[PDB]
């Protein structure tokens, strides 16, 4: 379908679209040695990917109607620079006609423009004056649809966002090429990560971008808060979205304590930039291979879970003959747990699911989603068959519901 | 460099009737500490943390603090003055 399809393969970037048109990238592009396809561009000249296209598809018209696709991680904003200081990320703008996806603090713009000084722009707004953000530093599918008969439209994740008139124009001549490079912003720390570029030679459904959307989230290979792959060997500090101002901590190590959801989880903040909850709190685990036999952590991955308590590793067990529906669980010395349950299967999907670690036996069983419950108000995490059953037939949040949140540059709060 | 520092320090229980101003606190510690009367002019705060502190009529006027925590403060709005945050973490008083 795709009339580019910017793809990495083999040793290079390229266009797997029939037109397979010349791309020139420049000295310093980054790409993510684990998912190369994952392209990182930075407040340099020289990080900028230029896109040659065939004069062939090359937009100049009043009525051809077309869109774009991909996804973008955008670090949080740290200074006041970047305020009110748009920015173009792409661009296909040849005499102020074409189009162009810009950024700017807390907005992602498209602008469409004509050869006659008319233009017209669709936002997609975000905060950063929250707690936890859908939008902040984590990989979001962004989509634009264009119809030169009515409107343009902005769908994020699947979902439309904000729709604008563009039947006043106009003839757009757009550039013979696309430049992916950030033009005009005056944040010198300034990156943004970009992956999976489409183009369309039609304005797409609400039903062929959910598809999208569905396909491109890679089900099937376990995520972290962010959205990149989630990995073996690598500290995540844990989030629960069903209970999301409390963190994860330890009374004692032993089967004698217990691991609990300790509140309320703090927050950072920077002056008018933005106020939002800490994510670098409590008990670090740490996802251990079951099978020593490639580090990306996927569906139906039996593992161990290690747990840092005061700068030591531990692990995740419990006993699961003791009496009572919901489990208790504690971190035990490694070289103590004995037959004590500790292995757990990671859960991607059934389809898709928040509830990532079913706890089970040494002889096959399932123990349960590792989630918590309150006792002498204390809630203390425990794993439950329950949480198994209700994930049948609904997709709803639970307690077994987590997040794995590693430190990240784009949100660059102080670990501790 | 061209301004008073002070840095790779931690002070361990009590400070009172001080007022300092001008001073950049580079990873610095006010651990258990009780402020009186002590008052923070025109500073630079970083990499630094304060954890489990008591503070009386004690302000922070034109200060900026960065990289540093709050844990377990009994820090108030009215205790810094013409503000600034950057980086900052806040742990509950
Ligand atoms: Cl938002
Ligand atoms: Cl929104
Ligand atoms: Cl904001
Ligand atoms: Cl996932
Ligand atoms: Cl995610
Ligand atoms: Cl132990
Ligand atoms: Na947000
Ligand atoms: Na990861």
């Amino acid at each position: 379908t795709s009339i580019l399809n910017l793809r990495y393969e083999s040793n290079h970037l390229i266009d797997l679209s029939r037109y397979a048109s010349k791309i020139n990238i420049g000295s310093k592009v980054n790409f993510d040695p684990i998912d190369k396809n994952q392209i990182q561009l930075f407040n340099l000249e020289s990080s900028k990917i230029e896109v040659i296209l065939k004069n062939a598809i090359v937009y100049n018209s009043m009525y051809e109607n077309f869109s774009t696709s991909f996804w973008i991680r955008i670090p949080k904003y740290f200074n006041s620079i970047s305020l009110n200081n748009e920015y173009t990320i792409i661009n296909c703008m040849e005499n102020n006609s074409g189009w162009k996806v810009s950024l700017n603090y807390g907005e992602i713009i498209w602008t469409l423009q004509d050869t006659q000084e008319i233009k017209q722009r669709v936002v997609f707004k975000y905060s950063q004056m929250i707690n936890i953000s859908d939008y902040i530093n984590r990989w979001i599918f962004v989509t634009i649809t264009n119809n030169r008969l009515n409107n343009s439209k902005i769908y994020i994740n699947g979902r439309l966002i904000d729709q604008k008139p563009i039947s006043n124009l106009g003839n757009i001549h757009a550039s013979n090429n696309i430049m992916f490079k950030l033009d005009g912003c005056r944040d010198t720390h300034r990156y943004i990560w970009i992956k999976y570029f489409n183009l369309f030679d039609k304005e797409l459904n609400e039903k062929e971008i959910k598809d999208l959307y569905d396909n491109q989230s890679n089900s099937g290979i376990l995520k972290d808060f962010w959205g990149d792959y989630l990995q073996y060997d690598k500290p995540y500090y844990m989030l629960n979205l069903y209970d999301p101002n409390k963190y994860v901590d330890v009374n004692n190590v032993g089967i004698r304590g217990y691991m609990y959801l300790k509140g309320p989880r703090g927050s950072v903040m920077t002056t008018n930039i933005y106020l939002n909850s800490s994510l670098y709190r409590g008990t670090k685990f740490i996802i251990k291979k079951y099978a020593s036999g490639d580090n990306i952590v996927r569906n139906n991955d039996r593992v161990y879970i290690n747990v840092v308590v005061k700068n030591k590793e531990y692990r995740l067990a419990t006993n699961a003959s003791q009496a009572g529906v919901e489990k208790i669980l504690s971190a035990l010395e490694i070289p103590d747990v004995g037959n004590l349950s500790q292995v757990v299967v990671m859960k991607s999907k059934n389809i898709t699911n928040k509830c990532k670690m079913n706890l089970q036996d040494n002889n096959g069983n399932d123990i349960g989603f590792i989630g918590f419950h309150q006792f002498n108000n204390i809630a203390k995490l425990v794993a439950s068959n329950w949480y198994n059953r209700q994930i049948e037939r609904s997709s709803r949040t639970l307690g077994c519901s987590w997040e794995f949140i590693p430190v990240d540059d784009g949100w660059g709060e102080r670990p501790l | 460099v061209e301004r008073d520092k002070y840095a790779n320090f931690t002070i361990n229980f009590t400070m009172e009737n001080q007022i300092h101003t001008g001073m950049e606190y580079d990873n610095g510690r006010f651990i258990g500490v009780k402020f009186k009367s002590v008052t923070f002019k025109d500073s630079v705060f970083k990499s630094c943390t304060f954890e489990d502190v008591t503070s009386v009529n004690t302000y922070f006027k034109n200060c900026t603090f960065i990289d540093t925590v709050f844990d377990n403060t009994d820090f108030e709005p009215y205790k810094f003055i013409d503000s600034e945050f950057k980086n900052c973490s806040f742990f509950h008083n």
